[PDB]
């Protein structure tokens, strides 16, 4: 039962260690992507977006 | 939050002309002087169906 128990925990902690790193990607990238895009000006202020 | 043509300070207000204007068409040569009577704004268009 021991290293049953040990063979869960470890389990769930590699699960949260792939979670925490694809929310990291995935926040980082989001961010990266936010700052990229956003207001642009409009048809009469200029010609360009 | 809106998207507008052109800002609607000019759809709801005008601007006061001042200055001189130049030569006549006929007549005795004279120039009129432009004072805060004179409006400057937008314009109205007919359009039938």
């Amino acid at each position: 039962s021991a290293i049953s128990n040990v063979i869960d925990w470890f389990n769930s902690l590699l699960n949260f260690q792939d979670t925490t790193t694809s929310n990291q990607i995935n926040q980082q990238n989001f961010q990266i992507a936010t700052l990229a895009s956003g207001i642009k000006k409009q048809q009469w202020e200029c010609r360009y977006s | 939050t809106a998207f507008v043509t052109f800002p609607e300070m000019f759809c709801d207000w005008g601007f006061a002309l001042g200055g001189t204007t130049g030569a006549q068409s006929t007549g005795t040569a004279h120039t009129h002087t432009l004072n805060t009577d004179g409006l400057a704004a937008l314009q109205i268009q007919i359009l039938p169906a």
